[PDB]
């Protein structure tokens, strides 16, 4: 049957019975303790395309996405390539079992977007916990905060550690296959060139074919950038950039500064596993600022970076009575051949996916945004667990609908 | 993505009139989701090499899941390769050349080259299908990525031929035989084509030994 849940965001939100049913088997087959699914992340909306020659995403679009709906400062954060990690530390056992109702004796726990456990191993996984324990006992954290509990937002790295499948039967595959027959192409063309349905030029032919492989390489380049390989715990990186709840608040009503600068802080000092985020604050109504901005985007890109992501200066936002999107993403020209296709950007294919609509994925956000934020509030005000679970339930079969994956 | 056929009989060049294309004047195809290429890297008295090309689309491909966009149909021997042969050989196969009757009857000295063809069985399989037919068969193979050679090998192979055959039979072989190693062939075209190509079977493939191989993967 129809499922209607109640947000302090929106207080309307369907979820139907196929999207329901498709949650229900992940949740059941793979999923951590309910006990500890106190929150699930949300999927997130791309900008407008660009009109800048040769280019699909651009930080420009993104900061009009904000100014013309009222918002005049933005933090551009990094935009880390890995996977989503919601990180969650007791100071101890005793304060899981209490505060979480888990049993089996852990004091913490990492997981993914789809609410699994993000390690195989749990060893590995206790062990990543423990570090991000002394950090924040060193750092005076649960003093500071008055609780023996945080809920952080993170991106592990690298992305190959939970990609690794997917590397071998789809990304390298194209890369092989493709830098293979792509040079071999070149070569013919050129000997034909030297020894020269309708009528083809051939110099024109190795022009082209020779775009085409400058372009495989440029995407193999691109894949490779975020793989390497992990032999222990320290080959990782975890990178957290939301404090989302400690005992008695959801840090929902504070600023990304706040964020950046209380993770900073508080999470990343003497300790190189666990990383700040390189950001930026922009005045999206100012020129000069907004050229900072480019140019920052411009270097992080051309450096190897995927892109960023923007967000409202305020965590939540309202153009009157219009939620807004709590988080724009705006990724690199290179980094986007492993989403749109290593020959994007040649002419005849970058204006044919100029036309993309954002709509429904915009829509998406939105109510995956609402019904975390909403569980977040129902855990930290104590409410039964059935009432916080419908809500990552709820983020869970939302994320069956279809849409366009490139966004 | 690319097939070559490499004659060396002096005159070469009768491989041109053989196969019903001009050495001098390379040609465009259009092919449902892009366009095949022909043009000759070598054309001399001693020796001659046709090419063709796959220039496929990826995005009117999708048009027709991550990976329906970004995924390794541009670059390998599938039956897009088999219905680029029957678009630019078409005569060849029949075994019509009126300038050339005798050549077109008999077995030529030939030789093919078949690149990244996608086989989910091995080495074996490609074995047990040409050399049959009577062809001496070199296979290679490839890693994913020789930068992480963890991740393993492909299951692309480029494919040598070389035999005593007449023209019609080479092409015909080849243009039966790639489909059966393409495991997503229903996939990208489904029926209409793919019963298309198994007609043209209709002697060999009644007498080749692994009849019922080929006419499972169909
Ligand atoms: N600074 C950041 N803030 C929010 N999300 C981030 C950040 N860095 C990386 N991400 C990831 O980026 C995803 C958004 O889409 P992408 O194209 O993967 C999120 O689900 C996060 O896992
Ligand atoms: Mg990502």
């Amino acid at each position: 049957g129809k499922k209607i849940i109640t947000t302090r965001l929106m207080s309307s939100i369907t979820i139907h019975e196929e999207n329901s049913i498709a949650a229900l088997e992940v949740m059941s087959r793979f999923a951590a303790d309910p006990h500890w699914l106190i929150y699930l992340p949300p999927t997130m909306s791309p900008c407008e395309t660009s009109k800048k020659e040769g280019m699909l995403e651009h930080p420009i679009e993104a900061f009009e996405y904000f100014r013309t709906r009222g918002v005049g400062k933005v933090v551009c954060e990094q935009k880390h390539m890995g996977s989503r990690a919601v990180v969650i530390v007791c100071k101890d056992s005793q304060v899981a079992e209490k505060r979480f109702g888990v049993l089996d004796g852990t004091a913490g726990i990492c997981y993914t977007r789809t609410g699994r456990h993000f390690f195989d191993d749990m060893q590995l996984e206790a062990e990543l916990i423990d570090r991000v324990r002394k950090v924040l006992d060193k750092s005076g954290f649960w003093g500071d905060f008055n609780t023996d509990w945080v809920c952080l937002d993170c991106e592990l790295m690298p992305w190959s550690a939970k990609a690794q499948k997917l590397l071998e039967e789809q990304y390298s595959a194209v890369g092989i296959s493709g830098r293979v027959v792509l040079d071999e192409a070149v070569k013919l063309l050129k000997q034909a060139s030297l020894n020269k349905g309708k009528n083809a030029d051939i110099n024109e032919l190795l022009q082209r074919f020779t775009e085409r492989s400058e372009m495989m390489q440029k995407y193999v380049e691109a894949y490779r950038k975020y793989c390497w390989p992990v032999n222990s715990i320290d080959d990782l990186k975890l990178a957290p950039f939301h404090i989302l709840a400690t005992e008695g608040k959801v840090h929902s009503d504070k600023n990304h500064i706040w964020h950046m600068d209380t993770i900073a802080k508080y999470c990343t000092q003497d300790d190189s596993l666990i990383m700040a985020t390189n950001h930026i604050l922009v005045d999206v109504t100012d020129a000069e600022s907004v050229d900072k901005g480019i140019k920052w985007w411009e270097d992080l890109t051309a450096s190897g970076g995927e892109g960023m992501v923007v967000k409202p200066y305020d965590f939540i936002v309202k153009n009157g009575r219009e939620l807004l999107q709590p988080a724009v993403k705006c990724r690199g020209r290179e980094y986007l051949r492993i989403i749109y296709g290593p020959e994007y950007t040649m002419d005849e294919n970058i204006e044919r996916l100029r036309n993309r609509a954002v709509g429904k994925k915009r829509s998406l956000a939105l109510r995956e945004f609402s019904l975390g934020m909403e569980a977040l509030e129902r855990f930290v005000r104590n409410e039964p667990l059935y009432r916080v679970h419908e809500c990552v339930f709820g983020v869970l079969a939302l994320e069956s609908e279809p849409v366009d994956p490139r966004l | 993505m690319i097939l070559t056929i490499t004659y060396t009989q002096p005159p070469a060049t009768d491989l041109g009139y053989l196969l019903h294309k001009n050495p001098s004047r390379p040609q465009t195809f259009e092919l449902n989701h892009g366009k095949a290429h022909i043009f000759y890297p070598e054309a001399t008295s001693e020796r001659c090499t046709v090419a063709l090309l796959l220039d496929i689309d990826p995005i009117d491909l999708a048009r027709g899941g991550l990976f329906d966009y970004v995924n390794d149909r541009p670059y390998v021997s599938s039956s897009f390769m088999s219905v680029a042969i029957s678009r630019v050989f078409g005569t060849a196969m029949s075994g019509k050349c009126k300038e050339k009757p005798e050549l077109a009857a008999i077995k030529l000295p030939l030789k093919a080259k078949i690149m990244m063809l996608p086989c989910k069985g091995g080495e074996e399989i490609i074995y047990r299908l040409f050399e049959p037919l009577g062809y001496k068969v070199d296979v290679e193979g490839y890693m994913l990525d020789e930068k992480f050679p963890e991740w393993g090998k492909s299951r692309y192979y480029t494919v040598s031929l070389e035999g005593e055959v007449r023209v019609r039979d080479l092409l015909n072989h080849i243009y039966v035989l790639i489909p059966v190693l393409d495991s997503e062939k229903h996939y990208w075209v489904g029926e209409d084509e793919i019963d298309k190509l198994f007609q043209h079977g209709e002697g060999w493939l009644v007498d080749h030994p692994e009849k019922e191989l080929i006419t499972g993967r169909y």
